[PDB]
């Protein structure tokens, strides 16, 4: 025995393959497929506006850092949670 | 493109599963590691991996040995990777159980190899750096106190300090020398006294020289009742140092008594009885000792033996024995009464008057121990321990340069030794008032030679009688050439090269006094009831519930950490040629699909 | 009216020296990458279609 | 102004080094104190022409271990009467060990922290003048008038 | 920055205000040994603030 083995300890939840197009979406700036994703979600329920990146990102803490005022009128007006959003 | 740090490509290369610029042993785990990413290690330990493991210093295998004779440029590259690899703070991190004890025990063994290796030494050097500064950074990203006194109260396999004990055997000085470590403290060392907001000059001082005087009533308060409300209030951090300190000020004061007689009889026998004043200065020594005793025991030898103050308190034990056996035997062999004129030059009663003069230095100037509790004298001790490192290598040389020339000037002047009878006053040597006879035998040319630094010699003893010329000059000459190689080419020397010694120990020296006074404090914590020297003689749920509450602050620290140290780099970075690049190309691709589009 | 004037100066003074006498990092190369995305994006979008 | 705040540390070491030496010399030569009719020229201690009796007294034991800094103190006077040859060698080593650690390890520090401490009040030195000159100035404004000294009465 | 404090002013608010120093009242001695490390933040935080 000279090897040493490797694993994660302190372990959190992953996201799903259909969560993370959304996010994707969100930074490059395509504008016509996140109206989409943000309508197929009140009809079917298959996607929650509210996840969280890895890092602790969510949809509206990428689109202030990339200063964009079109997405975020956007994702306001439809129901998002605003916490301390002021404070970024 | 591990080497470039992106993302999008390592995952397209990894789902579609003779020149290089790296060796043939570099892996992707241990490639994805000396660079410090944290998101491309996690995509690759969640598949499989593994890292080999380095042998023991001196090991001694066949492999070890074997392959160490065949290519010996090849078997040093490897453990360096090795060691590089493991010694990633996010690796750390990651995949640990307890990450603050994983880095005082590797931070600790590759400064060891730094002494054995002497190639590599500047690398191992500064990769032992990399494990200080991550327990420290881990430790301020703590936002109470109950989270404080979670952290350093664990034990692994009651509620003392259990985890400041082990940063101290380890010499860790930045993880005991930090605002909060040394505010929980402060509260522990001041207990009975609430308020230290007083005027500075006045009442402070004023207090503490009241409570000096009450030492004896207080010992025997606590000698007698140990329960009371007049008990109790001796154990105390302040209290025990105050009544330790007042305790040596009075031996050192019933001593000046002794040297200027105050009232006594005259001297002419030969052994007379002790006098008062010597009757009650054996309980202090009869104390020391049993307290220097009583201290090797309930601790290690080899942790005692590694002070430097022991072989004083040794030396000093020594020559306060041996003056009551050289004062006894005195007593009982001789009687009656002579006048002093006539005694001899080996007897007892003046041998035994040598050594307690010399005991009085040794056991005056132990009061520099005391300078690290003080603010103003503290950094000053720390600054004269670096210079007695620079006489030593000058030291090493004067002492052959003076060994050449005190056989030389002996060679010459060892025919004309007159006698002492035939020379005035009955004196032989110098010291005398007329000096005379300075280099006839080896011992006095070596005292000579070193009176003759400080200008206390003269320049009429290299005169020789019998009227011969020519060796006269030859004297003088060589007594002049000795004179400019130790006074004008050497110490200036020791001047210029002590200014350069003070001027790289200014900095870092508020850290290295911090640690000398919390290792004093943490000596009276425990509960041993040292009295004064003269007074000296008369099961799973617990371990369960603890491991549990210790991983959520773990859990916690390690989060803020992290993104912090992510934060900081978008902002302290400049930009390359690297960059100019991709936006051309951006602008390029446009320019052609839009032509393509429009144009057809 | 004095301490008006003064304020007024030393306000725009002390704005004034920022603009001069700072450098560039990285968050601005990323702002620049995503205005030529969303652009891309957009007029391939009109075009296409 | 500065250089008189650098002195008083050396000087609170240099006491206790003194201190401590000041007791040993005077234990040990307290036995042969002679009179002074028994001198020539009927002269007792220090500054005679030959001198005598430097280590009777606690009073002349610190007088003599100051003017040895500077030079003035001969070696002869640490040759006791009584033919007794073991104490006059402890007394020269004891005299000998004072002197290379006040003489050499000293002398070689202040200097070393005098060069640091110059070049550090170097700069803004003369910001400090001006406030000072500008603040005897404002003494004379007023109307006092201060006659001199000898009218002033 | 200036022209962002500008609009928080123009709307209502509010600093508190830090007492004098070696103060005996209740809180500033019940707080000070309930919570030792959480009240030595704000004061800075304070005094950061108005200077
Ligand atoms: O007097 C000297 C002396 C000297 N070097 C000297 N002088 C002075 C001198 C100069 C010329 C003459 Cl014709 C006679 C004496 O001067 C120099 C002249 C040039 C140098 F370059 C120098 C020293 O330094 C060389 C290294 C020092 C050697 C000292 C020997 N050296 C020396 O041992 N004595 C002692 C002799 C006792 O009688
Ligand atoms: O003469 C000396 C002396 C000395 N240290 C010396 N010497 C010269 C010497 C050398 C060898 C011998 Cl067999 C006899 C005398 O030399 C050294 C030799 C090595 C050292 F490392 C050193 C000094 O420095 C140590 C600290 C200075 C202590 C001075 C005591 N010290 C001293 O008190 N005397 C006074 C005695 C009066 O008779
Ligand atoms: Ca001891
Ligand atoms: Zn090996
Ligand atoms: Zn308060």
């Amino acid at each position: 025995r000279d090897r040493i083995p490797l694993q994660i300890v302190r372990a959190e939840t992953e996201l799903s393959a259909e969560e993370k197009a959304f996010l994707s979406a969100v930074e490059k700036g395509d504008y016509a497929t996140v109206k989409q994703a943000l309508q197929e979600a009140e009809i079917y329920y298959n996607v929650n506006i509210n996840c969280m990146d890895p890092l602790g990102r969510s949809a509206l803490l990428i689109a202030i850092e990339n200063e964009n005022l079109e997405i975020m009128e956007l994702l306001l007006n439809h129901s998002v949670y605003v916490g301390d959003a002021l404070l970024y | 493109a591990i080497r470039k740090e992106v993302v999008g490509a390592v995952e397209l290369l990894l789902s579609y599963r003779q020149f290089s610029e790296f060796t043939p042993d570099i892996t992707p785990i241990m490639l994805a590691a000396h660079t410090n990413n944290y998101e491309i290690i996690k995509l690759l330990v969640q598949k499989r991996v593994t890292i080999p493991r380095p042998h023991q210093i001196r090991c001694n295998c066949v492999e070890c040995v074997s392959s160490s004779e065949v290519d010996s440029l090849r078997h040093s590259r490897s453990r360096l990777n090795i060691y590089k690899a493991l010694a990633s703070p996010s690796l750390i991190a990651l995949s640990s159980e307890d990450p603050i004890l994983t880095a005082f025990r590797l931070g600790w063994e590759l400064k060891e190899l730094s002494k054995v290796e002497n190639e590599f030494k500047a690398e191992y050097e500064e990769l032992s750096q990399q494990c200080k500064l991550f327990a420290k950074d881990l430790l301020d990203q703590a936002r109470s106190s109950r989270e404080l006194e979670i952290i350093l109260n664990h034990r692994d396999d009651y509620h003392d300090l259990a985890k400041l004990k082990v940063a101290i055997k380890y010499h860790q000085k930045e993880f005991v020398a930090q605002p909060n470590c040394q505010q929980l403290l402060a509260t522990l060392w001041y207990d009975g006294f609430p308020g230290w907001r007083r005027k500075h000059w006045v009442v402070k001082l004023l207090t503490c020289m009241t409570i000096g005087f009450l030492f004896p009533m207080l010992s025997i308060a606590y000698l007698i009742s140990p329960r009371s409300n007049l008990g109790l209030f001796i154990k105390k951090p302040f209290i025990k140092f105050i009544c330790h300190t007042a305790s040596y000020l009075t031996f050192l004061f019933m001593l000046l008594l002794a040297s200027q007689h105050i009232v006594r009889t005259d001297l002419h026998v030969q052994g007379p009885p002790p006098t008062v004043v010597e009757w009650m200065i054996l309980p202090w020594v009869l104390g020391f000792i049993w307290g220097e005793i009583k201290e090797m025991w309930d601790g290690g030898f080899t942790e005692y033996i590694h002070d430097w103050w022991n072989l004083m308190d040794f030396a000093m034990n020594s020559l306060y024995l041996a003056t009551i056996s050289l004062k006894i035997v005195a007593y009982v062999k001789y009687n009656g009464s002579r006048p002093r004129e006539e005694w001899e030059m080996w007897h007892p009663t003046l041998i035994a008057e040598a050594l307690f003069a010399i005991s009085n230095i040794l056991s005056s100037l132990r009061l520099i121990s005391l300078f690290t509790a003080n603010s103003h004298l503290g950094p000053l001790q720390i600054s004269l321990g670096r210079m007695l490192l620079d006489i030593l290598k000058f030291l090493f040389i004067y002492c052959l340069v003076l060994l050449a020339f005190a056989n030389g000037l002996n060679q010459l002047y060892f025919y004309y030794e007159t006698r002492a009878i035939d020379e005035p006053n009955n004196c032989k040597g110098i010291r005398c008032e007329k000096q005379n006879n300075a280099f006839s035998t080896l011992f006095e040319t070596l005292q000579s030679l070193f009176w003759s630094v400080f200008g206390l010699l003269n320049l009429y003893v290299t005169n020789v009688k019998a009227r011969h010329e020519f060796t006269e000059f030859v004297g003088a000459t060589m007594f002049g050439t000795y004179n400019v190689i130790s006074l004008v080419v050497l110490l200036n020397m020791l001047i210029a090269m002590m200014n350069n010694s003070y001027q790289l120990i200014a900095d870092h020296a508020d850290i290295e006094w911090k640690f000398a006074r919390t290792k004093l404090w943490m000596s009276y914590f425990d509960e041993g009831g040292t009295l004064p020297p003269p007074f000296n003689i008369i099961r799973h749920a617990d371990s369960l519930i603890q491991n549990q509450h210790y991983q959520e602050v773990i859990r916690n620290l390690v989060k803020r950490y992290v993104a912090a140290m992510i934060r900081n780099s978008k902002t302290n970075e400049g930009l390359t040629e690297e960059n100019f690049k991709e936006l051309k190309q951006d602008i390029s691709s446009f320019r052609y699909e839009v032509l393509d589009l429009l144009g057809n």
